[PDB]
RNA sequence: CCGAAGGUGGGACAGAUGAUUGGGGUGAAGUCGUAACAAGGUAGCCGUAUCGGAAGGUGCGGCUGG
RNA sequence: CGCAUUAGCUAGUUGGUGAGGUAACGGCUCACCAAGGCGACGAUGCGUAGCCGACCUGAGAGGGUGAUCGGCCACACUGGGACUGAGACACGGCCCAGACUCCUACGGGAGGCAGCAGUAGGGAAUCUUCCGCAAUGGACGAAAGUCUGACGGAGCAACGCCGCGUGAGUGAUGAAGGUUUUCGGAUCGUAAAGCUCUGUUGUUAGGGAAGAACAAGUGCCGUUCGAAUAGGGCGGUACCUUGACGGUACCUAACCAGAAAGCCACGGCUAACUACGUGCCAGCAGCCGCGGUAAUACGUAGGUGGCAAGCGUUGUCCGGAAUUAUUGGGCGUAAAGGGCUCGCAGGCGGUUUCUUAAGUCUGAUGUGAAAGCCCCCGGCUCAACCGGGGAGGGUCAUUGGAAACUGGGGAACUUGAGUGCAGAAGAGGAGAGUGGAAUUCCACGUGUAGCGGUGAAAUGCGUAGAGAUGUGGAGGAACACCAGUGGCGAAGGCGACUCUCUGGUCUGUAACUGACGCUGAGGAGCGAAAGCGUGGGGAGCGAACAGGAUUAGAUACCCUGGUAGUCCACGCCGUAAACGAUGAGUGCUAAGUGUUAGGGGGUUUCCGCCCCUUAGUGCUGCAGCUAACGCAUUAAGCACUCCGCCUGGGGAGUACGGUCGCAAGACUGAAACUCAAAGGAAUUGACGGGGGCCCGCACAAGCGGUGGAGCAUGUGGUUUAAUUCGAAGCAACGCG
RNA sequence: AAGGAACUCGGCAAAAUGACCCCGUAACUUCGGGAGAAGGGGUGCUCUGUUAGGGUGCAAGCCCGAGAGAGCCGCAGUGAAUAGGCCCAGGCGACUGUUUAGCAAAAACACAGGUCUCUGCGAAGCCGUAAGGCGAAGUAUAGGGGCUGACGCCUGCCCGGUG
């Protein structure tokens, strides 16, 4: 536009929304309020561990665990590797990772975490999926 | 209206380039006379002539197409528009197409060119790029 | 005298939660039509009113993006 | 610095006089008066936040951060208060009130780690309940000394940066073995082993710094005091002392390749590929998307690649992103020109000249601390780091020069703007009056059997006499022909005629003014149609509604009827595909050609031809623009000014709030969530219940059949021990 | 006393508020109201004062008496008397009115409003056998009769039967 119009209305910068907002908050217990902590990972207790499916052409059954966190929010996370330890009421550490296939799921359960055991029979991609360098 | 006549003479020269006209009548204020005198002495123009009259006067410009069809003036630009004025310090005077073009810059001692204002070490309005 | 706190009171803002509800989105080859895209089988759309299970129809005015 | 979906906020607030109070000026506190003060340049309110030097990113402009280090601030369990003291309204002081912990003999007491360690909790998550005052500070002392969780160090953590490593030279039996193989081999590959050899590091054992200068104590010498060589101060030497770290860094000798490499990826982006297992499962994924029996994309092995005591993932910043565009984007059709005007504030301002110096440039002075980035050298074995020296960074203050430009002030000019005069044209508007067709209805004559309507009919109307036809009357609404990419208006829009009042435009100037101009958020107005209120009006039409048709249905199209409405007066709504899907102004930038209202010229008094010029209105077109279609002097070109608006699609012009409205609604206007597209223009096709042309036993024109019966034959089902398998609309079924 | 609606058909009755001045005040709203909303504060006497300020007067002197300071008494200062109780929601009726004198005061009538219909003026309708009147010394914006009831948004379908 014109310079006077740029002076009296300005350029309004585009909104930024975080891709993973349930990590982007926190909680203190006695103040009863909902702080902005911007944290990388959150442990929470499993409320429901099932499995369910994606939507369209891609058709293979996913893994799907639902976790309530330490800030108080229940989000459906994902359990990546092949064959998982988890039950209901399981302690789970959650990183931010979008699962495109299953809708509504935008976090990963960190494998190798507090209670989520490292995966079975894996030698390639060791650090992901949690497993120790086995033996040779 | 007309809102600044310097930009209008620069576009009148630019449109006369793109049409490849040979003459221009411009209503000739005094800063226009100094602009066309600078562009005369820097060889962008063949010659410039003044018509002092009653209404406002006329300055006639004779655009230089030196060889086969070669616009010696390729493009003009106005830097300080009336609504964003531009002023350069002497250690910020712009050299354009690095040396091969020029900038009409009216400093405190006369409406100067680029090199003239750089060697006189004063700054002012920065009012045309001439390529 | 001032005076923190406390007390009473009437308002203001903000978050939860609430039988029930209204529109929205997404989903396994579900039901009813076929409104639009072709002259889409009544040219379509815009505004507005009205009616109708529903897309929609109809009136009036406007538009070609016939 | 974020919100206007926070617009009104103040009353000791805003001033005065006087007093008190203060280290001090002051509504800082009080009396008495005055009605002030802040305000779209954003008051107030709400939300968020210690500020900065600096730090990260970036080409930079910027954007984000405010850890360490350093400056200022505020706080000390929460709120209030004072005391003392030079300085506090005081982290380790006091008094009070509240919560909490503790003790109590129940009367009353004590406490405040947001000091260094540490504990518990919250958390994805961050350390030792260490040594020393040796060094640098502090406090006190005349000093020795004491105190010092500041500070020096030490410990834990790859938490970061940096530096050295896990060997090196030679080595073809390309050993064994792995993986692959068209089984010829290729590869792991000189990489192992062979030979030779180093010791940084590993370890053992010796030697052992700088960090120390001092303070104080002596002796001198010079000197000031002194009643004096006492004695003390001050300065220079000249000695004797002092280490937590710590026998630490460091140096030197001995020994053995011995102790020392992993992580991620290999489809593309993106460097790096094969094999086996799986079979849309298990799973991968940042995206495109992999995987449904030949998976370089999944899992494993080999290999390769990247880095390397790191590597990968995550979370946030910044870049990429010209994706908020000042640098550096846009709005005809992709998102985007307000429906249009009148205009306040704001922004922008034609010409000549004098002057001013606010902006601008330049000089000097101060300053923008130290550390940091940067430059130049130096020291740590190099590096990180340290150190020295400089630079840089201000719209900064004072001061001095310039006068081109912006601005200020004065004087001049006429082009822009406007007034004057002269014509011209127009459905420009508002009020009243009048007309002629036609439509309906009414009365009467003619007269007889239909009319109406449809793709076909039927409902309706009609023998109680219709439709047709002739005459008369009532009443309403629109104004054939003119009529035209013609005119006027800002837009909506405006077509009979006539008058009344009234707005604008265009043309010719020269008489005047002399920059009076442009644009314009907010405001004020106009604003099609439908709708609303009140009162009239009702001829045609016609939502709604009813009947008849059609149809599978037909709340539709069709037909027959017909309410509101259309009409008028005033008031409200305030919306349109309100369109040129194109803001207003101005200037410049080839032509050809119609046309509307003017002007002037070259012969003619004319008719009229030609030339010339305006302003409006069409088409084709050069340069130029554009993604293309196309625009092109009526721009979508080249520019300048100003305004409005856009930043993926949906949700959604939704919800909430506010304003306006009788209402319907209008305006303002998100968010959770969701997708990797939505979109424009063009191309090739295919299709059309689109147009054109054509052809074929395709249709028609005929002739004979099939479908019915009997049987032959083949096929579906069904019966089966098996009724073998294959074909399955044309293009399977007397087929293989 | 203590409790306080546990009484009860139901806070019936009783208690409570109850004056003047100042402060302050919501939802909703037809913009008027709600509203005296609510919820608070002060009310004596004395001296500063025959005052600040007014009325009359030519002045004297008479009335009216805000505000402040100082102080004094009481348990208590409109010290007696008699002068709103208030708030939240719902049904009906808009409301002010009227009504069964003597059981029912209402949600019933009435109402402004709306609508339908009649009626050309010797109107229509009404009273009376009739004269004579009312309507009305009125004339469709008038006058009777039926219905519905302010206001806001609306008021759908059926003309077969009875009118």
């Amino acid at each position: 536009p014109t310079i006077n119009q740029l002076i009296r209305k300005g350029r309004v910068s585009k909104v930024e929304n975080s891709k993973s907002p349930a990590l982007n908050k926190g909680y203190n217990s006695f103040k009863k309020e909902h702080t902005n902590v911007s944290s990388p990972q959150k442990r929470g207790v499993c409320t429901r561990v099932g499995t369910m499916t994606p939507k369209k052409p891609n058709s293979a059954l996913r893994k799907y665990a639902r976790v309530r966190l330490t800030n108080g929010i229940e989000v459906t996370a994902y359990i990546p590797g092949i064959g998982h330890n988890l039950q209901e009421h399981s302690v789970v550490l959650i990183r931010g990772g979008r699962v495109k296939d299953l809708p509504g799921v935008r976090y990963h359960i960190v494998r190798g975490a507090l209670d989520t055991a490292g995966v079975e029979n894996r030698a390639q991609g060791r650090s992901k999926y949690g497993t120790k360098k086995p033996k040779a | 209206v007309m809102t600044d006549p310097i930009a209008d003479m620069l576009t009148r020269i630019r449109n006369a380039n793109m049409v490849r006209h040979e003459k221009l009548e411009i209503p000739a204020s005094k800063l226009k006379r100094e602009i066309a005198e600078i562009l005369k002495r820097e060889g962008f123009i063949r010659d410039v002539e003044f018509v002092e009259d009653s209404k406002q006067g006329i300055i006639r410009v004779f655009l230089k197409y030196g060889q086969n069809n070669e616009r010696v003036i390729t493009g003009l630009k106005r830097i300080s528009k009336p609504g964003l004025r531009v002023y350069a310090k002497s250690n910020e005077v712009p050299r354009v197409l690095n040396g091969l073009g020029i900038a009409i810059i009216s400093t405190s001692q006369g409406v100067l060119t680029d090199k003239e204002a750089r060697a006189k070490q004063a700054g002012g309005e920065v009012l045309a790029y001439v390529w």
